[PDB]
DNA sequence: GTTATCCGCTCACAATGCCACACGCCTAACGAGCCGG
């Protein structure tokens, strides 16, 4: 089972899981101690970020490909908006200063 | 190709400045449009930036000499224009 | 003798700048509206009388009518779609299922 | 006495990662609908 770019999940845009559901693979917790074990830094930058939860991120990573020029964009995944939603639905102040 | 990486290593200081010097070195290869100094042998830009890395003509010092010079070359050169345009003004 | 207008006493206020500029000048340009996108309308009212519009109002009593024809027809027909299309099954239940299933595609995203 | 401790009872919180596959995700009674008897 293979995948370049296919679907996404509705609540947290990441991209789905399976076969059936044209998904891609979960590069869970231990891979992410294993990146960081190397001197691995822009890897997983991608592997957070422009692969998966930053949608402007990755529409200009595609368009960037297609036209010719390896960039990367970093931007900030959707997710963790989600979770600072989600912890002000209760009574905590939760922002970000400067 | 390419397939060792210790003959760069033992050149530029660590395993970190390597990689930070040949993506900077590759970046402007492959966009910025400068032609190599070594000749490419149909190999894509990571591999021809750690050969001129590792032969010892691309440094970090010799980058930012190379930059500075040229920058300097092209702010000249557009003061040169601005005087151009004062020549065709008065 | 009122002449209580806050525009009149403002350009009173300014008659020093009128004074000056309309040395050789003209006062003021300005049209109005002008009777040609005006219809009058008055070819004939004679025959059109206060008490004969009495004893003949408008009428529209024919679209209502029309109207409910039309929502009786389409009531009875979709009353009928939704009596044989939900329908509920006796004593054995749902003799089939549905088993739909959708699969996923490669969608780029540029 | 009264005070500073020791001990037994009760209760929150943790328990690898990934994959496929597959089938599941209300209703007896309170506000409307039709028109028969």
């Amino acid at each position: 089972h293979a995948r370049s770019t296919g679907s996404y999940s509705l609540v947290t845009q990441q991209p789905l899981g399976g076969k059936a559901q044209f998904g891609g693979q979960r590069f869970g917790e231990m891979e992410v101690w294993a990146l960081e074990a190397y001197g691995a830094a822009y890897t997983l930058q991608e592997m957070l970020t422009v692969k998966s939860d930053d949608v402007n991120g990755r529409t200009k990573m595609y368009k960037n490909i297609v036209d010719g020029n390896h960039q990367m964009e970093p931007g900030m995944p959707e997710s963790f908006n989600v979770l600072l939603k989600e912890i002000r639905s209760l009574g905590i102040n939760i922002e970000l200063e400067d | 190709a390419r397939v060792t990486v210790q003959d760069a290593v033992e050149k530029i200081g660590n395993r970190f400045d390597l990689v930070l010097v040949a993506a900077r070195r590759a970046r402007q290869m492959q966009v910025g449009g400068k032609d190599p100094l070594v000749p490419e042998e149909n190999d894509k830009t990571t591999v021809i930036a750690l050969r001129e890395i590792e032969e010892g003509l691309i440094n970090n010092q010799i980058l930012d000499v190379r930059e500075r010079q040229e920058q300097q070359e092209q702010e000249a050169a557009e003061l040169q224009a601005v005087t151009a345009i004062a020549e065709g003004r008065r | 003798l009122g002449s209580m207008d806050a525009q009149t006493r403002r350009r009173e206020r300014r008659a020093e700048k009128q004074a000056q500029w309309k040395a050789a000048n003209p006062l003021l340009v300005g049209v109005s509206a002008k009777p040609v996108n005006r219809p009058i309308l008055s070819l004939n009212r004679k025959p059109k009388s206060r008490v004969e519009s009495a004893l003949n109002p408008i009428d529209l009593t024919v679209l209502a009518e029309y109207h409910k024809q039309i929502e009786s027809n389409l009531q009875r027909i979709e009353r009928k779609n939704q009596r044989t299309w939900y329908s509920k099954p006796g004593e054995r239940g749902i003799t089939c299922s549905g088993r739909q299933k959708i699969k996923g595609k490669s969608i780029p995203l540029i």
